[PDB]
């Protein structure tokens, strides 16, 4: 199809690959608990 | 009134209000050495004037996005609303698309819009609305209706983005109303028959010789110099000459006498000017004034008729030929005529 | 999804303005700013 390439190209364009990488990298910690309301 | 068929040759102008001024700036293309499309100042041509020749497109087909579709899966007609068409360039015959690269940086999102050689993809097409609620779609276009631009590749608005230096039309999603204003309407064009915006020179009945400057073995300060000559210059390029009329629409039409027209060298790009402290020279586009740059073609040597003519929206009478049509050129503020000289004295007549 | 995603970049605010505009440059800072603002009580209620 054509149309969902171009709706793909869309989203590709709007949200780049390497910021995505990068959120998903950020290693939150593990910890007496804690507060969950954060990342 | 005047319906948009194909065929035809427009010119893509918008309106931009920033710092509290207005402005009319059109589209613009280099086409030759780059690709990316740039803005041109249609308003301001009092003193520099625009680059009309590279400020025009011409539609090629107007068809519906369902035939669109199934031609890339796969005729004087009337331009409709929520149609596609195909704008080619008039001057490097390349199609106007929209590119993949970014430039300005202020739009992480936004894409650039260039030429292209082959019309595949759904890059070099564009569908047109309208800017306003009276027309719907469907409806036939005419002269002066605001259009808006779209995309059919990235589905984004034909932008005027907004910079410093960067004042570089995009492809975002904020839309910008385009005005199309017709230069030739593909009609009959009278073969033989002097057209605006031609590129054309002048020769004398019996003596053979052409209106030319100087060669590049002389400095450009003697290049400003002006002339005739004979000879191999009949076919050169430095012998040309462009009649750049003052109007931005339907300057393509047919040129009749007495109008107002810059004289361009196309080989030095600047203009025939005068002061009067002097003879006629050629001078750059930045300085351009139309009352000193301004001439017309007379059919005789009187002065029976200066200001009769004032303004045709149309293509026009074919009237002035290129073969059998004996014109005098005459300043529009001085009004002199043509004389030839006999600058080189008897020690070198049988020279240069 | 295709009329949404057309509303969404024809109404392009709907985007956060950190990671859509000409200010903010994405995700990664928006996620990051974020964060120091959930471990600073100082831009909270208190």
């Amino acid at each position: 199809k054509g149309e969902a390439i171009r709706i793909r190209s869309i989203l590709r364009s709007l949200i780049p690959l390497g910021d995505l990488v990068g959120v998903i990298s950020i290693a939150f910690q593990m910890p007496e608990p804690d507060m969950s309301a954060g990342f | 009134i005047q319906f948009l068929r194909t065929d035809d040759e427009v010119v893509l102008q918008c309106t931009a209000t920033i710092h509290k001024e207005q402005q009319k700036l059109c589209l613009a293309a280099e086409g030759f050495g780059n690709r990316l499309c740039f803005l041109e100042s249609t308003s301001n041509s009092k003193n520099v004037p625009p680059d009309l020749s590279i400020c025009t497109f011409v539609l090629e087909q107007s068809l519906s996005v369902r035939a669109l579709q199934e031609m890339l899966a796969n005729g004087h007609r009337t331009l409709l609303y929520g149609h596609a068409i195909l704008l080619r360039h008039s001057y490097s015959g390349m199609y106007l698309c929209c590119l993949s690269t970014s430039r300005s940086s202020t739009d992480k999102l936004a894409f650039d819009v260039g030429l292209q050689e082959d019309t595949t993809g759904e890059a070099c097409w564009w569908t047109i609305h309208p800017a306003s609620k009276q027309r719907s779609e469907g409806e036939k276009v005419r002269v002066g209706d605001d259009l808006i631009l779209v995309s059919v590749s990235s589905e984004r608005y034909l932008h005027l983005s907004y910079g410093n230096s960067s004042w570089h039309v995009d492809a975002a999603f904020q839309q910008t109303l385009w005005s199309v204003a017709p230069i030739s309407s593909g009609s009959e064009a009278a073969q033989g028959y002097l057209i605006g915006g031609d590129v054309l020179r002048l020769l004398h009945g019996h003596m053979d010789e052409c209106l030319t400057v100087p060669s590049g073995e002389h400095g450009e300060e003697q290049r400003r110099t002006v002339h005739y000559e004979g000879g191999a210059v009949s076919v050169h390029a430095r012998s040309l000459w462009r009649l750049e009329t003052l109007r931005v629409a339907w300057s393509g039409s047919h040129i009749r006498w007495g109008q107002p027209f810059r004289l361009r060298h196309v080989t030095t790009g600047k203009y025939l000017s005068l002061m009067e402290d002097k003879n006629l020279l050629l001078m750059d586009k930045e300085k351009a004034d139309v009352k000193s740059t301004a001439f017309a073609f007379r059919s005789s040597k009187e002065k029976l008729d200066v200001g009769v003519r004032k303004e045709v929206d149309g293509m026009g009478t074919s009237e002035i030929k290129y073969g059998d049509s004996i014109c005098y050129i005459q300043h529009v503020d001085t009004g002199l005529w043509l004389t030839y000289q006999a600058v080189d004295v008897k020690s070198a007549r049988m020279g240069s | 999804a295709n009329v949404v995603v057309r509303l969404l970049i024809r109404r392009p605010e709907c985007f956060g303005p950190a990671l859509r505009g000409e200010g903010g440059n994405g995700l990664l800072a928006a996620m990051e700013e974020a964060i120091k603002i959930a471990e600073d009580p100082s831009r909270d209620g208190p």
